[PDB]
């Protein structure tokens, strides 16, 4: 009967972009493996969460 | 302060406490300006002009200012174009000089030995027909046409240059070539400054204009 | 302000380098005017206290003793050097060269560490300690 | 042009030394034909442009 | 070109502010009064050749007086460094925007007078005295290289060229086709002078400042 | 005593006395070499440019000066 | 693989300084580079700066 078009909110989108920088920022003295698995981290969480919505 | 003669300014400038000659020096650039102002036109062969030799011989300046009558300056700028034209479509084999002159760390020529005895090559001066260039036929071509000519132009200073009718029909004939040869300033409709003015304020472009 | 002691003399502060031996010698070669040098005076008193067991920071001014911006060429606004008993240890820092710091360090943690390091690799005897942190970058993002 | 002209009517609706100016920052790229073909100023049969041979 | 000429020109009247009340007073004759400068009359091509000679003793004064003796300073303008320097003579061998811009202006103008005084030495005919003038205007930022000197020049080599594109593609039509025989250099001699006037100030104040006491 | 005492080897050219616009500060021409010649022609020059620097100097100054003012009550 | 384990504890089992503690945090950083070495040291992959190792 109708059809619901979806779309992460701006907000959603403006802290996931806060997080990657902080995290590129926040990096410093980490191994290059703790920064890779913060950002998989925050990538599996935006990706699960926003499942359709993403794309 | 009566003048004298250029030939002791040159004779300084091939003979010459450094302080006068310090202190003075802090004007080359208007000399540099002055010299680009007064170099010769194409319709002249050999332009005297006069300068300021500077006491200590550190930088002289031309005095003089580059004032010219505006429909004599168009007509000697439109016979140039014709003879260029002329020329071009004639001897298109054209070796430009196209290249520095020869001096990489050469001396600078003397001016008094290698410039000033040899003639000079014939410009590029259009001919004129006495048929219809008689009222321009001496006024046509010259460093300052009406330098003397009081009933033409004001005098010597330069500041005035009312010809007769005649004289800027031949001026105007001598000179249509680089003439838009308009009438009416309607054809330029929608291109004006004013219309520039409000293309750029509104943030639009005029396709013949800029942006 | 700058409460560390600036050597005037040329001649005194090479004196200065040779007084201490069982310490960190380090000298500020930047002219106190500049807003730079202000700011690496301010790192310096921030390390004031902590660093002084182990190290004695020294200031100076290339106007007052041209020798030291003469021969060891400081021609940075302020450039910070070491001098460890009569031998000027070099930071592995990675600027291209090791002679000085060159950058208005604005961290008092990364201040001290890096002199606990010049004082480790002095110790060691290493004449270009491997300074523990990545100044090849601006270290921002 | 056609295309063009639709989408252009939907539109108005809602270092380095570079020393030649590029083509790209040409103007007069007009969809219309009136405003791109305008006929040239003839001057009555008896006069024309400047410059020009 | 046309449209980039455009924009200058609408960009030059929208910003025509009218001139301000001066007191009057003219340095050309101000010097005249001076009891240290004569009077004379002489050609042009002499006149620019003694421009050039003292251009030239003036930046080997301002490259010699320095004791900066591992560069010289070419007939050309173009100055080379002798031989290599350490990092303190590199630093001593520091020449300012200003004094760039200075030898490529001096440069140009050197040019211009070796140009002139070959038209009046029989080595080039006056058709090629004015192919060269219009080769030493336009297209002339890569011969004199004042781009690096000074970046904001380049909007006025940018007009010199668009200048050439337009003479070039009104004259060159007809017979007379694709050549180097182009002679018209008004366009290119006027911004040219236009350039010069408005960076004679700066280069003149550098040059003050430099021999003082 | 020089330097050399210390035994301290390398690894007015400042950087601050440098810059881009005017290159280096400081006159290339040394203070020194002056005399009663240099006084009467530094007295002529500085005449002729403080005449031909009087066109606009009387309102530049009156402007600046109370532009001055202006800026001091926010400075 | 010895995950954090190629020294006795890097150390890990001491009150050594922050240096120290940044310099053990980087060291699994040289690891990883030495692991990827061969993929990273072609010299298609940076500029041209050839250099040899001594002896």
């Amino acid at each position: 009967t109708a059809q619901c078009f979806l779309r992460v909110d701006d907000e959603s989108m403006q802290r996931f972009h806060n997080r990657v920088r902080q995290i590129l920022m926040a990096s410093g003295s980490t191994t290059f493996t703790k920064i890779v698995n913060k950002w998989n981290t925050a990538l599996i969480g935006l990706m699960t969460y926003f499942r359709e919505a993403v794309v | 302060k009566e003048d004298m003669p250029p030939e002791h300014v040159r004779k300084i400038i091939r003979d010459h406490d450094k302080r006068v000659y310090l202190g003075a020096l802090k004007y080359m650039p208007h000399a540099v300006l002055k010299l680009l102002e007064n170099m010769p036109m194409p319709w002249e062969q050999i332009r005297d002009v006069p300068v300021l030799y500077h006491i200590t011989g550190a930088i002289s300046f031309v005095n003089e200012i580059p004032w010219v009558i505006e429909p004599v300056y168009i007509s000697q700028w439109g016979s140039m174009w014709i003879m260029m034209r002329r020329e071009k479509r004639d001897r298109r084999h054209f070796k430009r000089m196209r290249f520095p002159p020869f001096d990489d760390e050469e001396p600078p020529l003397d001016y008094a030995d290698n410039i000033l005895d040899v003639e000079p090559l014939e410009a590029i001066q259009l001919e004129l027909d006495p048929e219809e260039d008689a009222p321009v036929l001496d006024w046509f071509y010259d460093h300052q046409p009406l330098r003397d000519s009081r009933k033409y132009v004001n005098g010597s200073t330069y500041q005035r240059w009312q010809f007769t009718l005649p004289m800027m029909s031949t001026l105007y004939r001598l000179a249509n070539q680089l003439l838009t040869d308009l009438v009416d300033d309607n054809y330029f409709y929608l291109f004006d400054l004013k219309a520039f003015f409000t293309s750029k304020a509104l943030n639009m472009a005029i396709p013949g204009g800029p942006k | 302000s700058y409460m560390l002691p600036h050597l005037h003399n040329g001649w005194q502060v090479d004196q200065a380098i040779l007084s201490e031996e069982d310490r960190v010698v380090v000298i500020r070669f930047g002219h106190d005017w500049d807003p730079t040098c202000m700011k690496m005076d301010e790192v310096l008193y921030s390390i004031a206290e902590k660093v002084k067991n182990f190290a004695v920071i020294y200031l100076v001014d290339i106007t007052e003793v041209p020798d030291f911006n003469k021969m060891y060429e400081l021609y940075d606004p302020c450039t910070v050097m070491f001098f460890f008993r009569n031998k000027h240890i070099m930071i592995d820092l990675g600027t291209g060269n090791n002679n000085k710091i060159n950058w208005a360090m604005e961290d008092k943690q990364e201040m001290v560490d890096i002199i606990e390091t010049v004082y480790r690799g002095a110790r060691k005897g290493r004449g270009l300690v491997v300074s523990p942190k990545d100044y090849s970058t601006k270290y921002r993002y | 042009d056609k295309s063009k002209e639709l989408h252009a009517i939907k539109e108005r609706y809602l270092r380095k030394f570079v020393f030649e100016w590029d083509a790209s920052e040409d103007t007069s790229i007009d969809y219309n034909p009136l405003y791109k073909e305008r006929h040239q100023v003839q001057l009555l049969g008896r006069g024309f442009i400047a410059g020009i041979d | 070109s046309y449209q980039k000429l455009l924009k200058y020109y609408v960009l030059n009247a929208l910003k025509h502010r009218p001139p301000k009340a001066q007191k009057k007073r003219y340095l050309f004759r101000s010097f005249k009064a001076t009891k240290f400068f004569q009077s004379t009359k002489l050609d042009w091509v002499e006149v620019g050749l003694q421009v050039c000679r003292q251009g030239y003793n003036m930046l080997n004064l301002l490259i010699h007086r320095k004791n900066l003796n591992y560069l010289h300073l070419d007939y050309n303008f173009n100055l080379k460094p002798v031989k290599t320097l350490t990092t303190k003579e590199r630093k001593k061998s520091r020449f300012g925007n200003a004094f760039h811009l200075c030898r490529e202006v001096l440069r140009l103008t050197k040019l211009v007078v070796d140009s002139h005084v070959q038209y009046r030495l029989g080595n080039v005919d006056a058709f090629q005295l004015a192919d060269g003038l219009q080769y030493i205007f336009a297209h002339v930022g890569q011969l004199t290289g004042m781009y690096r000197y000074k970046y904001k020049l380049m909007r006025q080599i940018r007009m010199c060229k668009d200048l050439k594109h337009l003479i070039y593609y009104r004259f060159n039509t007809g017979p007379v086709g694709k050549g180097p025989g182009c002679g018209f250099w008004a366009a290119g001699w006027r911004v040219w002078l236009f350039f010069m006037r408005g960076i004679t100030p700066l280069l003149e104040r550098w040059l003050g400042n430099l021999l003082a006491r | 005593v020089p330097g050399l005492g210390r035994g301290a080897t390398g690894f007015d050219l400042n950087d601050t006395n440098y810059d881009e616009f005017n290159g280096y500060a400081g006159s290339l021409f040394s203070s020194g070499p002056y005399e009663k010649d240099d006084e009467e022609a530094d007295a002529i020059y500085a005449a002729l440019d403080k005449r031909m620097d009087e066109r606009r100097k009387e309102r530049r100054e009156q402007r600046e000066k109370e532009e001055i003012e202006k800026y001091r009550m926010e400075r | 693989w010895e995950k954090a384990s190629g020294f006795e504890e890097s150390m890990k089992w001491k009150k050594l300084t922050n240096a120290q503690r940044s310099g053990l945090n980087q060291i699994p950083n040289r690891r990883f580079t030495l692991w990827w070495s061969p993929t990273i040291n072609r010299a298609n992959v940076y500029v041209g700066f050839q250099v040899q190792l001594d002896l």
